[PDB]
């Protein structure tokens, strides 16, 4: 669901999601990163 | 972004809030108008069902598949408002264009906006313009919750599982003439919304 997701970032302890890869850890070009 | 069918002119996400009857205020979220990317890195994002993007990029053709990396300006207030996305395409050859945008969550379709528009001759050219076209209610709501979070750091934690899919398709030929798979942050800079592009490959 949608608060899912924002519960998550504000409440670390109860969280409930989809553990994924997080983008920064992927084969991804060093520019993917930089503003 | 494009190929030499179809160019991509304008894409522009915004809000507007209407003062008096005669005064707009108008805020860009991102507007358009580097390194490739390996495809595989990124079919989770996205949907992989029947008609998901593994099998668009086996469709071809490979070099009309991008992915575009935005910087949303959320630095807004939030009556009189309207929340919208312009687009424009540019063509030499005429067509009935088909546009797909799907707002997905965690790879998963939420929201599919489908849209058909026809083209009209300007400067020796094909254009094919979405004017004002209004944000479905779970985007607004998402805006706005994005922006009661504390931290401009959380949002960026959120938007990792937040993706926007976009294809442009030939009616008649059921042709993709431009996929734009499209990756979330908060602009930290003081010149407001950026973006990267990358063609998508593998
Ligand atoms: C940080 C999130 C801001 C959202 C960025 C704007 C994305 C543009 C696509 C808007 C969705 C239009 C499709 C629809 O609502 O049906």
């Amino acid at each position: 669901d949608l608060e899912a997701l924002f519960n998550a970032v504000m409440n670390p302890k109860t969280a409930n999601v989809p553990q994924t890869v997080p983008m920064r850890l992927r084969k991804l070009p060093d520019s993917f990163f930089k503003p | 972004i494009g190929t030499t069918k179809l160019r991509l002119v304008e894409f522009s996400a915004f809000l507007e809030q209407q003062r008096d009857p005669d005064s707009y205020n108008k805020h860009l979220f991102v507007h358009i108008g580097l390194e490739s990317v390996d495809i595989r890195q990124i079919y989770d994002k996205f949907p992989e069902k029947k008609g998901g993007l593994k099998e668009l990029f086996g469709k071809g053709p490979q070099n009309a598949f991008f992915l575009v990396k935005f910087w949303a300006d959320l630095n807004c207030n939030i009556a009189g408002a309207f929340y919208g996305v312009t687009s424009q395409y540019e063509s030499s050859e005429n067509m009935t264009v088909t546009c797909s945008t799907k707002v997905c969550s965690f790879g998963k379709q939420v929201v599919e906006k489908v849209e058909t528009e026809y083209a009209r001759f300007e400067n020796g050219r094909f254009v094919y313009r979405i004017n004002r076209s209004p944000m479905c209610e779970y985007m607004i709501n998402f805006i706005h919750k994005l922006k009661h979070l504390p931290e401009k750091y959380m949002m960026n934690s959120v938007l990792e599982n937040f993706t926007i899919l976009l294809v442009v398709t030939n009616r008649d030929t059921q042709e993709t003439l431009l996929c734009m798979a499209c990756v979330f942050e908060v602009s930290n800079s003081e010149h407001g919304a950026q973006h990267h592009i990358h063609r998508l490959v593998k």
